[PDB]
């Protein structure tokens, strides 16, 4: 079958700037009939299904903006991207429909590169309404920070845990190019109960030191 | 111009089959290919197969050649995904695609069917406050906790607040049951005068829940 590698897995690029997303071919797929490329460039956007950008490599879909363009070239396939702006934050798709069988690339997720923002952080014990019903959750916000990489350390009585949280991040906000984040740490009613100090601390390239936000059971 | 519209979310058990179903109206009825694509949670888009509705051809992807049956019911302008021997791989949203011919856009998407693939039974969330406990803003929200399946709404004071929200991700727990959290950050002087309530829909347990949430 044919592979479609993309490059690179993730792209941030400034508001107004030059976005270039690649995409390599394992074999050709051009037709000697017609010396057209056989690739699309797809859109995937919360919200809505995938929207065909591009096809035959260089041609653009009706009611697509003239920012985006495609170039082809043997193997390799170029998505360009002028003037970014924060509506085309997405995860774009080369996919090659030469063969029967179609092959998607793995995508590239586009977003606006802002400056550093470093994280607001919040810390919340879990309520008396859940700790009825055996577990406790103790949930950690970090607020409205650039760029997404974070590292959430939770704390129980000093003790580093690892295994027992998840987190999840939001899509990045389209009016000031943030990322939000929640970490939730798990454990049961017992064990909440027999510990005392409860902290998350942010590492974060935005701080010039972890911060901590903490509380003692029963404050 | 033209609607693809799919059949509901399923849930199903490891080992089961699901069936999925794409009704296309506004433009042909016949003589046009129907393309399966889905996104498994994480993953890119996969290509699946396609079926001609008028020959009744098909072309699966290697990975879903013997368990993926496509057919189609060209008096109704429908396309049927049938896959079988289900794992959690195959947890995903499907959607189907139609290729268009020449003069006008050359694709039209549905929507996507959301298809869980789970042992675990539906179950309505428990809803707990995340209450204002930083530099002239609070934070506050609501925990949505041990629901199945996907997916669970939450607004603050009936869609009223929309300044300063952000609903998390859901994220998927050991046991099988998902959790999601809502927060809002407002000015630390309105803790006083304003009242904030999220508003909880999980439709597939029909478990609708407004939590007021305030300082402790
Ligand atoms: C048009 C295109 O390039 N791709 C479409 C085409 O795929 C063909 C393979 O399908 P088959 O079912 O045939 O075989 C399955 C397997 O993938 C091989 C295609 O790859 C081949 O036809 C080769 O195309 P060309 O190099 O353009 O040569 C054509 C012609 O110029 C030549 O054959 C001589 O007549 C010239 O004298 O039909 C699919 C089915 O509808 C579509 O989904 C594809 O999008
Ligand atoms: O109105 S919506 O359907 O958007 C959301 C709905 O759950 C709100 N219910 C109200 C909450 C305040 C007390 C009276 C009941």
């Amino acid at each position: 079958d044919i592979q479609m590698t993309q490059s690179p897995d993730s792209l941030a690029v400034s508001l107004g700037e030059r976005a270039t997303i690649n995409c390599k071919s394992s074999q050709s797929v051009l037709s000697r009939a017609n010396n057209n490329y056989y690739v699309a460039w797809y859109q995937h956007k919360p919200g809505q299904p995938p929207k065909l950008l591009i096809y035959w490599a260089s041609t653009r879909e009706f009611g697509v903006p003239d920012r985006f363009s495609g170039s082809g070239s043997g193997t390799d396939f170029t998505l360009t991207i002028n003037s970014l702006q924060a509506e085309d934050v997405a995860v774009y798709y080369c996919q090659q429909y030469y063969t029967s069988r179609r092959t998607f690339g793995q995508g590239t997720k586009v977003e606006i590169k802002r400056t550093v923002a470093a994280p607001s952080v919040f810390i919340f014990p879990p309520s008396d309404e859940q700790l009825k019903s055996g577990t406790a959750s103790v949930v950690c916000l970090l607020n409205n920070f650039y760029p997404r990489e974070a590292k959430v350390q939770w704390k129980v009585d000093n003790a580093l845990q690892s295994g027992n949280s998840q987190e999840s991040v939001t899509e990045q906000d389209s009016k000031d190019s943030t990322y939000s984040l929640s970490s939730t740490l798990t454990l049961s009613k017992a064990d909440y109960e027999k510990h005392k100090v409860y902290a998350c601390e942010v590492t974060h390239q935005g701080l010039s030191s972890p911060v901590t936000k903490s509380f003692n059971r029963g404050e | 111009q033209v609607q693809l519209v799919q059949s509901g979310a399923e849930v199903r058990k490891p080992g089961a089959s699901v069936k999925v179903s794409c009704k296309a109206s506004g433009y042909s009825f016949t003589d046009y290919y129907m393309h399966w694509v889905r996104q498994a949670p994480g993953q890119g888009l996969e290509w699946m197969g396609w079926i001609n509705p008028k020959s009744g051809g098909t072309n699966y992807a290697q990975r879903f050649q013997g368990r993926v049956t496509m057919t189609g019911d060209t008096s109704i302008s429908a396309a049927y995904m049938d896959l079988a021997s289900l794992t959690s791989d195959d947890t995903a949203v499907y959607y189907c695609v139609k290729d268009c011919g020449s003069g006008g856009l050359r694709d039209f998407w549905g929507q996507g069917t959301t298809v869980t693939v789970s042992s675990a039974s539906t179950k309505g969330p428990s809803v707990f406050p995340l209450a204002p406990s930083s530099g002239g803003t609070a934070a506050l929200g609501c925990l949505v906790k041990d629901y199945f399946p996907e997916p669970v709404t939450v607004s603050w004071n009936s869609g009223a607040l929309t300044s300063g929200v952000h609903t998390f991700p859901a994220v998927l727990q050991s046991s099988g049951l998902y959790s999601l959290s809502s927060v809002v950050t407002v000015p630390s002087s309105s803790l006083g005068t304003q009242t904030y309530i999220c508003n909880v829909n999980h439709k597939p347990s029909n478990t609708k829940v407004d939590k007021k949430v305030e300082p402790k």
